[PDB]
């Protein structure tokens, strides 16, 4: 290395920044107790010790950064290109994805802090895994491997993690003949358990792919996977057609069950039945803006080489989901259950789109 | 056509390895049958050599069968061991002969 | 990923670009001066030969059998109960005997295996003698998938839900058709290519396709109206 | 994820096909049916399927009583003697 | 088949010890010499 | 009545007769797996002899 | 004290013997059948480059490799023309 | 002395750069022969097994055994074929030698020739 | 790493614990063992030991062990730029530094949060 | 959490017999994604003569003393973003867990 | 017996296989998972050697640590278990009759069910 | 038994051509066979032991 261009890391500036600005303001918060009274200090009052702190500034704090991101965007100049080693993306079409999950976000954010002074029902490392999930997934839009993206999405997912564990479990309520006996609730254990164990088997699988892509052509780079599926396809060099069904099988599988989608759909159901309706909120705009829309651009976009052998797997998922889920909907008794299987309809339906789409 | 008779589902399998005959329902409530809880009585009574077991009739008292109060203890102790339950505090101080001890084990679905 | 490839190939276009034929015969022919051996190995073209009634129904009762293996291996023993006594004799049998795991497999499989068997075998027989000749494709796929499935659904499952049986048949039959008689995301030319035969020189030619782009201005419609403002 | 780097540091042995087959891609109008001999290169270079088959033909040929004896080499100088001398 | 091939090999060499250039002719086979230096056995 | 709305309605009823209103653990992976294998096998299956 | 008798007395061997037999029969019949029927099936290597080809995915490689040799040598044959023309209109 | 003992460890591994320098250029005019060498004892066993591999393909016709011993279109790479890539101890070999050979070695004598 | 030797002189570890086995069956001809009631049972500090089995810790202080799972990657992630430190530049160093001050700052959120102790 | 070996009286035998057996066969029956590779029996030893080139040019010129040349490379030069990425994993996991422990 | 390449793609998914047959018990299931990320770290491994690349060596060490961080969230879990009223056989966690368990027996917590 | 008979011919015939063949019809330039091959001093690269 005899330079370091601006250009392979000007893009990470902001995010380093922001990043800094968090996580001193979150250190900081979490001492806010500690005040030395020297014994030449008097005091005005008597210092409540018993205090609860309303997270709407850490709210506003977000949306501030969250807004100024935008503007880093608004003032945006360059080439299209690659940085980093070729593992980042600089083009139209990611920016303005980033873009549109950035101004989503600070939405959400916006009637979220609308909310939450009509009751605080919630803690400050609840919106602080909020704040980390708003910085990191545009980043995911940004990708230019399998293997950055895959990292990427292991560094949102332990932040959705994160999330999930700081529910509040205990509330005050009006029901006092529950005292003197023990009530067992088992909701927070199923979240925690079905979310790890759905995370471990796409994060192998995935793994899996991506091993199989490097023996394959070498890279994880979309165009070199792209170009090089195409030209043996051409050249009738590789004639291995059930590797590369099993890869492609094994990666639908993998976002299948990441997703939640029709055939293991099941899971989502007890994670909705545990969570409360601001983590549905928030999870419902991570899903279907960032997860389903590279879901999506995977047989659209990242991978359309291989479409030809997509295709036919698609189609056979979306026929078994159909014929498993319109006789499941109808024995349903529960508000969450409804609000999930709202979300897995329209994931069906849009995969149903995406096939049209590649035809 | 939707049968409103047939009321069975995945959820009402009631099917176990132990037993070779499979029970008639789920809820093991199933109770013991009133030959089994005097058998295993006299069993019990077996060891209290004062009470005579031939011609023996359970609506007598226990001190009319031989037992004063301490073999009564010892002798309630002894069944409640045997079927491996607990008599509460009234019931053990309620019982005046077997009968009673019979009926009590009858309405039991804990009784093993 | 193709299904029925060698029946929707374009034989004309094939031998035009010179494209090796799905058609041409595979088959091997012994000649003289070759030991006795080699007469009898070369035989195996047989089972080569897709024309071969016998051995076509042979291969589809064999992917029935082998479907309805995997049905049951995958979710139909798993599901059904078995009394725990029959249980505990199989585990004793497979205590007294070396390979005994074989023998309980052989036992469980048998019906399913039997069942696709004939399932295929019937169904192959059905629609190569009975439908083969209809002029309505998808209509007679969609008849003969319904009806035959209603027929199976009364006879395997319990009678009662032919009708469901008659509505999977008709949803198979219109995705066979789409799938399996069509070829839609498995096409083996470009759309609008042809093939030239004539003797005409390209001035001919480029005047025609002149022609046919004056005749193909007329598609638009503010062309044809009339509504297009001056430039 | 194409580094051009070996296991010891250094270069990676298919290294001028990729960058060959680079270079002819985004050159092209029609790359993909115009770099066939390039990247072919490259796909025999990643995965050795000539040497391969190459391979399995030698071995069905060694299978037959073809070759009985082979020339002897003489460290001294490049020249092939036959077994028989 | 190891024990045929090695037979052959070596009565080449007495054979070459009398008849240099010539083909050894045993059974049905005939062993010969490539100019390049390869004995194979031809039938 | 019967032909138009009722046969939907049993149908539903009858297949909802099979299914668990509640995941268990062991469910979860079985199906997991299932979908994984038969996936795999129906896709080689159509590869081969479809 | 390695104590070999108190050690290996309560199993010396194998702990099922028959199922470490089991295991043994099924690895060594799997690797006959991967070994000496499903790759050699794959990968197609018997009429690999064959003169007088039978299969007909080696007739599609051999077309796919004649096609493109010809594709190669039109377009170069075209290129050199249009570029010596280009050259010689040049000066 | 922290300091002053950092800089003194870095005074040794500049002394051992420069030895490293004189060794390297001593290394470089031992090269050439080596290679030399090398290079023509690579090139005999190529050509053995070029005129083996002739001899075993021309039975099936003379285009075919240049079509199989024909690897890449563009010849002015050198790409050997490989089964694998060595990585251990800067991708080389430490033994040389059987398994057998490997674990007595270190205890009998007469298994090391004695490069001198 | 090692070679074909170490196994090899595992089997002549064995062999030199069959000699102490043998030297102390040997031992055994100048002793008698009498059988006896408690001879055979647990010592409990001379009274009589009133559980077998169930001898439970209450394990509170499973944090660190999860936290030296995490650290141990840390380190064995360090050591490349360790190992070839000489090669380094902007790159290397600014990414070596910003690693160690990742640690440093999850180790100053675990003190302050207060999880490194006891609890009951 | 399991301080005797107790444990769930499980028998193997029925998903066994009713599930893992015939998936496990099918699977293996159907399953083999190694395109080509050959055992190292296939062709004699004889045959191969890469593994005895040596290249002293670069031997010369090569300084490296370690095996860990790769790992640096790919760690401090190619995939830093992976290593970033990594350790902001690692940091976020530590909070998590603290606020699990909580 | 069998090609490194076949072996470990196998032995891979033949975890996976095993993972899903043993009964779910948390602690078991979180050893299995450390075991399949083992693997996925031998096939990484194998063919960053085959195919002379250096990022699968990246990924074997990218696997140990996200191995790590997930079993420092499955000990979490574990824990989490202790409280909560639940065995960490979660087929003792529901009331579904099970014949692959000699003793599954549940019943309300009732001493009797009629009083007249 | 007479299967066990045969068996354990096959057996010496292998171990013998095994022992044979690296006897014989083998370079000896490397120390491989104890007590057989010479453990003499070479001063040359290639000399026959
Ligand atoms: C096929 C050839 C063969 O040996 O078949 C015997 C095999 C079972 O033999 P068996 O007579 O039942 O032996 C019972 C045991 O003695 C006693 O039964 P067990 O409970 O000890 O286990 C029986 C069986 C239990 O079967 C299983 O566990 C099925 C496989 C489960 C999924 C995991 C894959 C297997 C991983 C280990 C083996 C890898 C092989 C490659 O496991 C085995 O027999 C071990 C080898 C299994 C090879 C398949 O039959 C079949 O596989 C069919
Ligand atoms: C009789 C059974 C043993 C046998 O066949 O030995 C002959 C065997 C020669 O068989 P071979 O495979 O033709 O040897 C030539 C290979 O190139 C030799 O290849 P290698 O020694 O480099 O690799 C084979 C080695 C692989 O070594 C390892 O895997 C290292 C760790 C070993 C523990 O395997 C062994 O040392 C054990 C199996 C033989 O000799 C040895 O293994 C060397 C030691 C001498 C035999 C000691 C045991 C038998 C003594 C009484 C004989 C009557
Ligand atoms: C509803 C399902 C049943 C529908 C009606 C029955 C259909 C099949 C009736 C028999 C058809 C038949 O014999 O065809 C002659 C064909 C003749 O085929 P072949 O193989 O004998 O002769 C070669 C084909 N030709 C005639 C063109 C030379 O099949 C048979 O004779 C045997 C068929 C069953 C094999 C098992
Ligand atoms: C270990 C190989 C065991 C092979 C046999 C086997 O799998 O048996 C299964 C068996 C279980 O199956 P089993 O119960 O059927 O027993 C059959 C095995 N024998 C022959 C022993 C009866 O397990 C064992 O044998 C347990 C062996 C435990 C050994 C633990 C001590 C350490 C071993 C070496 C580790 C060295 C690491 C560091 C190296 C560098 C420093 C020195
Ligand atoms: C048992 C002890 C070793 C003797 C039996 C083995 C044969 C032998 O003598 O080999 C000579 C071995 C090997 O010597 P060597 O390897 O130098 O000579 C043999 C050389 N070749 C193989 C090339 C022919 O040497 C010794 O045994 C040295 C004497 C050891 C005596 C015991 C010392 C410890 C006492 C407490
Ligand atoms: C060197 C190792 C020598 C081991 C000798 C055998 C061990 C031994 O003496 O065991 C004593 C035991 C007990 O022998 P014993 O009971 O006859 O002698 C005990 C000592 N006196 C004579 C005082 C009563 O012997 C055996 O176990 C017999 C082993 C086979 C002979
Ligand atoms: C090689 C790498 C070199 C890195 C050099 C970093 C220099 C840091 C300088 C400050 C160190 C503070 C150490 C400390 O814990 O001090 C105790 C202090 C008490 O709080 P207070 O009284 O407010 O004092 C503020 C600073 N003394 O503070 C505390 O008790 C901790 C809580 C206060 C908030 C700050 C915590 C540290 C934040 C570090 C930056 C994180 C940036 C984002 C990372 C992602
Ligand atoms: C999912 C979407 C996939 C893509 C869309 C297309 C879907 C349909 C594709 C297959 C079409 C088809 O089945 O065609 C019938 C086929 C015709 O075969 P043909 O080409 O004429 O001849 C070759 C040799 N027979 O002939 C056959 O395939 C022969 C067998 C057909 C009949 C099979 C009957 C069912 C077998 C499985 C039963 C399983 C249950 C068994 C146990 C029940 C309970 C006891």
């Amino acid at each position: 290395l005899l330079r370091l261009l601006v250009s392979e890391y000007i893009f990470f500036l902001p995010v380093f920044t922001n990043l800094f600005i968090y996580w001193h303001i979150f250190f900081k918060n979490n001492i806010n107790l500690v005040n030395k009274k020297n014994n030449w200090d008097k005091s005005i009052s008597v210092k409540n010790i018993i205090i609860k702190q309303n997270p709407s500034f850490i709210i506003r704090l977000n949306l501030l950064l969250n807004s100024l991101m935008v503007l880093y965007l608004i003032t945006f100049n360059g080439y299209s290109s690659t940085f980093w080693w070729s593992h980042f993306k600089l083009n139209n079409y990611s920016l303005y994805m980033y873009l549109l999950v950035i101004i989503f976000n600070n939405y959400f954010l916006y009637i979220t802090e609308k909310h939450i002074k009509i009751l605080n029902n919630y803690s400050i490392d609840y919106f602080f895994s909020i704040i980390n999930i708003t910085l990191f997934i545009p980043m995911i839009f940004l990708s230019n491997t399998l293997f950055t993206f895959f990292f990427l999405i292991e560094l949102v997912s332990c932040a959705i993690f994160y999330k999930f564990i700081v529910s509040k479990i205990s509330f005050k309520n009006s029901n006092y003949k529950d005292n003197y006996f023990s009530i067992f609730s088992k909701n927070y254990l199923n979240v925690l358990f079905y979310q790890y164990w759905s995370s471990f088997f796409s994060s192998v699988m995935i793994g899996f792919c991506i091993i199989y892509l490097f023996s394959l052509t070498g890279s994880t780079e979309w165009s070199i996977i792209n170009f090089i599926v195409a030209s043996n396809n051409q050249i009738n060099y590789y004639t291995n057609n059930i590797t590369l069904l099993f890869i492609c099988l094994t990666l639908i599988i993998g976002f299948i069950i990441k997703l939640g989608i029709a055939p293991i759909q099941l899971y989502k159901i007890e994670i909705y039945k545990g969570l409360p309706f601001l983590s549905i909120f928030f999870y419902t705009t991570f899903y279907f803006l960032i997860f389903f829309l590279f879901f999506s651009l995977l047989f659209i976009y990242y991978l359309s080489a291989l479409n030809n052998f997509f295709w036919i797997i698609l189609l056979i998922i979306s026929i078994i989901g159909i014929f498993y889920i319109i006789s499941i909907i109808f024995d349903i008794n529960l508000f969450k259950a409804f609000l999930a299987y709202s979300t897995i309809i329209n994931s069906i339906s849009f995969i149903l789109l995406i096939i049209a789409i590649i035809f | 056509f939707q049968d409103n008779q047939d009321r069975s589902r995945v959820e009402t399998n009631s099917a176990t390895w132990a037993h070779n005959l499979p029970k008639e329902n789920k809820f093991n409530t199933e109770t013991l049958e009133k030959q089994e809880v005097e058998s295993r009585i006299l069993k019990v009574l077996s060891n209290f050599e004062q009470v005579n077991l031939k011609n023996l009739r359970w609506e007598q008292n226990f001190k009319k069968l031989g037992l004063d109060s301490l073999d009564q203890t010892a002798l309630l102790a002894s069944i409640e061991h045997e079927f491996t339950i607990l008599f509460p505090d009234g019931v053990f101080e309620g019982f005046e002969n077997l009968e009673q001890v019979v009926n009590y084990i009858l309405k039991n679905i804990n009784a093993v | 990923m193709e299904l029925n490839s060698s029946a929707k190939e374009d034989s004309h276009y094939v031998g035009v670009l010179g494209y090796p034929s799905q058609h041409d015969p595979h088959t091997l022919h012994p000649k003289k001066h070759d030991s006795t051996f080699t007469k009898v190995y070369a035989c195996r073209d047989m089972l080569w030969d897709h024309h071969w009634e016998v051995r076509n129904t042979l291969y589809a009762g064999f992917k029935g059998a082998l479907l309805g293996v995997a049905y049951a291996s995958g979710f139909g023993l798993i599901s059904k109960t078995v009394p725990s006594i029959v249980l505990k004799k199989m585990f004793r049998f497979v205590r007294n005997n070396n390979f005994g795991h074989i023998r309980i497999m052989q036992d469980l499989l048998t019906p399913y295996a039997l069942t696709g068997f004939g399932l295929g075998s019937v169904y192959y027989l059905y629609q190569h003698n009975v439908w083969e000749n209809r002029s309505n494709k998808w209509l007679a796929e969609v008849l003969s998938n319904a009806l035959f499935f209603q027929v199976a659904t009364a006879v395997c499952v319990n009678p009662g839900f032919h009708i469901y049986g008659m509505v999977g048949g008709i949803l198979f039959g219109t995705l066979k058709y789409a799938f399996y008689n069509s070829s839609f995301f498995q096409e083996k030319e470009s759309i609008g290519s042809y093939t030239t035969f004539g003797d005409l020189s390209e001035e001919e030619r480029k005047k025609q396709e002149y022609k046919d782009y004056i005749q193909f201005l007329g598609n638009y419609h503010k062309v044809r109206n009339g509504q297009l403002v001056d430039l | 994820s194409y580094s051009g780097y070996s296991l010891n540091g250094g270069v990676h042995p298919c290294l001028p096909f990729y960058e060959r087959m680079l270079q002819c891609a985004k050159s092209e109008a029609l790359p993909i049916k115009m770099c066939t001999a390039q990247t072919e290169d490259y796909l025999e270079c990643h995965h050795r399927k000539k040497q391969y088959a190459l391979n399995y033909a030698i071995k069905k040929e060694l299978n037959n009583i073809r070759i009985v004896a082979l020339p002897r080499y003489d460290e001294e100088n490049d020249t092939f003697v036959p077994f028989s001398q | 088949l190891d024990e045929g091939l090695g037979g052959l090999s070596l009565k080449y060499k007495e054979f070459v010890k009398t008849n240099p250039g010539q083909d050894l002719l045993i059974g049905n086979i005939r062993v010969t010499q490539r100019p390049n230096g390869l004995l194979v056995a031809v039938d | 009545e019967y032909l138009t709305k009722k046969t939907i309605d049993s149908f539903i009823f009858n297949n909802n007769r099979f299914n668990f209103i509640n995941l268990v653990e062991s469910k979860y992976f079985l199906q997991i797996l299932t979908l994984i294998l038969y996936l795999f096998f129906i896709t080689i299956f159509i590869l081969f002899y479809i | 004290v390695y104590q070999g008798f108190k050690v290996l007395r309560r199993n010396p061997t194998f702990y099922n013997p028959r199922s470490a037999g089991m295991v043994a029969l099924s690895y060594f019949a799997y690797s006959y059948y991967v070994n000496k029927y499903y790759k050699p099936q794959n990968s197609n290597f018997e009429e690999y480059n064959s003169s007088h080809p039978h299969n007909h995915d080696e007739k599609v490689r051999q077309y796919h490799e004649k096609t493109n040799q010809a594709i190669r040598d039109a377009v170069l044959e075209k290129r050199a023309e249009h570029d010596q023309r280009l050259r010689e209109e040049a000066k | 002395l922290q300091m002053w003992g950092v800089g003194k460890i870095i005074e040794i591994k500049k002394f051992m750069k420069r030895r490293d320098i004189e060794l390297k250029g001593l290394q470089r005019k031992a090269a050439p022969f080596m290679q030399s060498m090398n290079d023509v004892r690579h090139l005999a066993l190529r050509e053995r097994n070029d005129m083996l591999y002739n001899e075993l393909l021309s039975v099936h016709g003379e285009e075919y055994a240049q079509k199989m011993q024909k690897r890449f279109h563009q010849t002015d790479i050198w790409a050997p074929f490989r089964h694998r890539y060595a990585y251990m101890y800067n991708s080389s070999n430490k033994n040389v030698k059987d398994y057998k050979q490997v674990t007595l070695s270190r205890y009998i004598n007469g298994f090391d020739k004695f490069n001198v | 790493m090692g070679d074909a030797v170490v196994i090899h002189l595992i089997q002549n570890v064995l062999i030199f614990g069959i000699i102490f086995w043998l030297l102390t069956w040997g031992a055994e001809y100048f002793y008698t063992v009498k059988q006896q009631l408690t001879k055979k049972q647990f010592y409990e500090c001379g009274f009589k030991s009133i559980s077998e089995l169930n001898i439970q810790i209450n394990f509170n202080f499973f944090m660190l062990a999860v936290f030296l799972i995490l650290y141990d990657v840390e380190f064995t992630f360090l050591f490349p730029v360790l190992f070839n430190f000489s090669m380094f530049s902007t790159t290397e160093l600014f990414l070596a530094f910003f690693f160690i001050f990742l640690i440093l700052v999850s180790l100053l959120y675990d003190w302050l949060n207060n999880v490194l102790s006891w609890s009951a | 959490l399991n301080i005797d070996g107790l444990h769930l009286k499980y028998n193997h035998n029925i998903n066994n017999v009713l599930y893992y057996t015939p998936s496990l066969v099918l699977f293996l029956i159907f399953f083999n994604i190694d395109y080509f590779s050959e055992l190292e029996l296939f062709l004699p030893l004889e045959l191969s003569f890469i593994d005895i080139y040596d290249d002293y040019y670069e031997g010369f010129n090569n300084s490296i003393m370690n095996d860990f040349t790769p790992l640096t490379l790919s760690y401090y030069s190619i995939n830093s973003a992976e290593f970033i990425i990594i350790g902001l994993l690692l940091l976020l996991g530590s909070v998590a867990c603290v606020n699990l422990y909580k | 017996m069998l090609t490194w390449i076949s072996f470990w793609s196998l032995i891979f998914w033949l975890i996976l296989i095993i993972l899903v047959l043993k009964p779910k018990n948390f602690i078991s299931i979180l050893f299995m998972s450390e075991l399949t990320w083992l693997a996925l770290y031998c096939l990484s491994l194998l063919f960053g050697a085959i195919y002379c690349d250096i990022t699968l060596l990246s990924i074997s060490f990218f696997i140990l640590g996200v191995a790590g961080l997930e079993f420092s969230f499955g000990i979490l879990i574990a824990i989490l278990y202790k409280n909560l009223n639940e065995s960490l056989n979660t087929d003792l966690n529901n009331n579904n009759n099970n014949q692959n368990i000699f003793d599954k027996n549940f019943k309300t917590p009732l001493e009797k069910i009629n009083w007249q | 038994g007479p299967l066990n008979i045969v068996f354990a011919g096959v057996a010496f015939l292998m171990f013998y051509e095994n022992n044979y063949k690296k006897l014989y019809l083998n370079p000896r330039y490397s120390y491989t066979m104890p007590y057989l091959q010479s453990a003499k001093i070479t001063k040359n690269l290639y000399e026959k032991l």
